[PDB]
């Protein structure tokens, strides 16, 4: 789906740069599963927070 | 499921006017994610709507709502940029905390120069915002200003707020490595010439700050300059 506008997705790239274009797209997809659970159609900062989370380590 | 909410979202004045009147016990209802109604009116910009709540939070203190992430109805609007929404939200009774930080450590500094808000980052600051604030990363508000290049943003962070520039990360990165792995030469610069930067602090991986330009032209041009 979508960011809401308030989200910070350029705050995860910053802190190990580095990270291949699958990684990114892991976490994108893993965020917004996390928002299907919430039953929203917009995906929030602890979604992208979340995904990083278990996609980097 | 929870319809005040969603009427803030989709900027319903008509619809949230109604709602509260018949249940007034909705105005603070935290939904799925820790947020009450004025998250998201604020989230979506809805000047009316986010009035009208206020209007019924004289004695709020927006600290104490924190949405599951930890952010607070401040944290958005700095993030989503609009000045008067962030004056609004500051000028009542209480104050926002400018240091307040989210789950993550970070605070509405951080949020509103990461996404380049001049004028909300130099209202957080002119009010005492501090721009040192450390978030879980060791990074400050400066690190993210030269990841996007704001020269703009560098100036006003060590200028006015005196910012701390050679502060190193998790990833062993001042600000300065974030300006030249993002193929910001100019940024860079500024902060050596003019802010004393220093490019010989060497990151976890052994790496100079010219060691990661994205780019050998980037770190020709920083080089050739400082």
């Amino acid at each position: 789906m979508s960011l809401a506008p308030e989200a910070d997705l350029d705050s995860l790239i910053i802190r190990n740069d580095s990270l291949s274009g699958a990684v990114i797209a892991a976490i994108m997809q893993e965020a917004g599963l996390r928002a299907v659970r919430k039953n929203r159609y917009v995906i929030l900062q602890s979604d992208l927070e979340e995904a990083y989370a278990t996609q980097v380590k | 499921n929870y319809p005040l909410h969603q009427a803030c979202m989709e900027n319903e004045f008509f619809k949230v006017q109604e709602l509260l009147h018949s249940k007034p016990s909705l105005l603070l209802q935290k939904d799925q994610d820790g947020r009450i109604p004025l998250h998201w009116s604020v989230s979506f910009q809805a000047h009316e709507i986010t009035s009208f709540l206020l209007s019924k939070m004289e004695n709020v203190n927006l600290d104490d709502y924190p949405d599951d992430s930890g952010w607070t109805p401040f944290h958005i609007a700095c993030s989503v940029g609009n000045l008067e929404v962030v004056k609004s939200l500051y000028d009542r009774p209480l104050k926002p905390d400018l240091n307040k930080i989210t789950n993550q450590g970070v605070t509405c500094l951080h949020l509103a120069v990461g996404k380049k808000w001049f004028e909300v980052s130099q209202f957080l600051i002119e009010n005492g915002a501090s721009v040192r604030i450390k978030d879980k990363f060791n990074q400050i508000p400066l690190h993210r200003a030269a990841s996007v290049g704001s020269l703009k943003l560098i100036e006003l962070l060590c200028g006015l707020g005196k910012s701390a520039v050679n502060w190193q990360d998790k990833q062993g990165w001042t600000p300065l490595f974030h300006a030249l792995a993002e193929g910001h030469g100019d940024a860079a610069v500024l902060l050596v010439e003019k802010y004393g930067a220093e490019y010989d602090l060497v990151d976890n991986k052994g790496a100079k700050a010219e060691d990661v330009a994205l780019n050998e032209q980037v770190k020709k041009f920083f080089l050739n300059n400082v």
